[PDB]
Order: C-alpha cells, then sequence, then structure tokens
C-alpha cells in the first residue's frame, strides 16, 4: 500500500504500487502501464511505521539529478 | 476483488487497499485509511456486530 523513501511514507496519487518481483512500479487501475515512482506521481504523507505493508524503496525527485 | 467482478473477469486485490480505493471516491484521500486502519477496523466490526 506504499513506499518508505527517507523514513516518511509515499503514497501512489492516481494508481497502485506494483512489483514484478524485483523491481516496483506505479499503474493506473485498470490498465497495466508500468512509470518509475518519482516525487510528482506520489504524496507524502505519515511516518513510514503508522503504516502496515510498507515496503522500502526510492522515490526519487527529477530535482536532484539537476 | 472489489468492484471490478462486476465489470469482467475477478481480479483480486487486497482488501485493505480497497477501502483505499473507495475513501478515495468520497474525496478522503488514501492517507486516512493506511494511517488509521487499526481504528475503522474496530468501528467496522463493531457496527457489524
Ligand atoms: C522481472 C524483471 O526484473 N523485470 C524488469 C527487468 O526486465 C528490467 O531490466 C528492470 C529494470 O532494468 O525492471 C524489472
Ligand atoms: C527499511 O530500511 C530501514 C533502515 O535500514 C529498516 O530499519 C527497515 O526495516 C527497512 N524496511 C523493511 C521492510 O525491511
Amino acid at each position: 500500500p506504499a513506499i518508505c523513501h527517507d523514513g516518511k511514507a509515499h503514497f501512489p496519487r492516481e494508481g497502485v504500487f506494483v512489483s514484478n518481483g524485483t523491481h516496483w512500479f506505479v499503474t493506473q487501475r485498470n490498465f497495466y502501464e508500468p512509470q518509475i515512482i518519482t516525487t510528482d506521481n506520489t504524496f507524502v504523507s505519515g511516518n513510514c511505521d503508522v503504516v502496515i505493508g510498507i515496503v522500502n524503496n526510492t522515490v526519487y525527485d527529477p530535482l536532484q539529478p539537476e | 476483488s472489489g468492484w471490478t467482478f462486476g465489470a469482467g473477469p475477478a481480479l483480486q486485490i487486497p482488501f485493505p487497499m480497497q477501502m483505499a480505493y473507495r475513501f478515495n471516491g468520497i474525496g478522503v484521500t488514501q492517507n486516512v485509511l493506511y494511517e488509521n486502519q487499526k481504528l475503522i477496523a474496530n468501528q467496522f466490526n463493531s457496527a457489524i456486530g
């Protein structure tokens, strides 16, 4: 149900977090179309521990590389 | 399977995530459910009880 990157939870804006066993992806409700989990399609809320089902991953933003 | 089985092939989906879909349909973001899942389960159980 979520992604924790820097001690903060991350929820999908419009989609769900889907993994094919090795890499995680966010995709639409009714059509498999994976995309890299950036900061624009995920909104942060929580403390990474209140949520059940947390999985660690990276949600790296485009503002850091440039 | 949520509501998917009413539209075609039944698609399995965990129940804790299904309620996040349904909160998302009444203007309440997903963050309310997951960070309050334990409380909501007790309220629903008592209501059914
Ligand atoms: C995520 O990383 C933190 C820090 O290393 C660790 O304490 C936590 O157990 C990790 N999450 C999982 C699900 O293992």
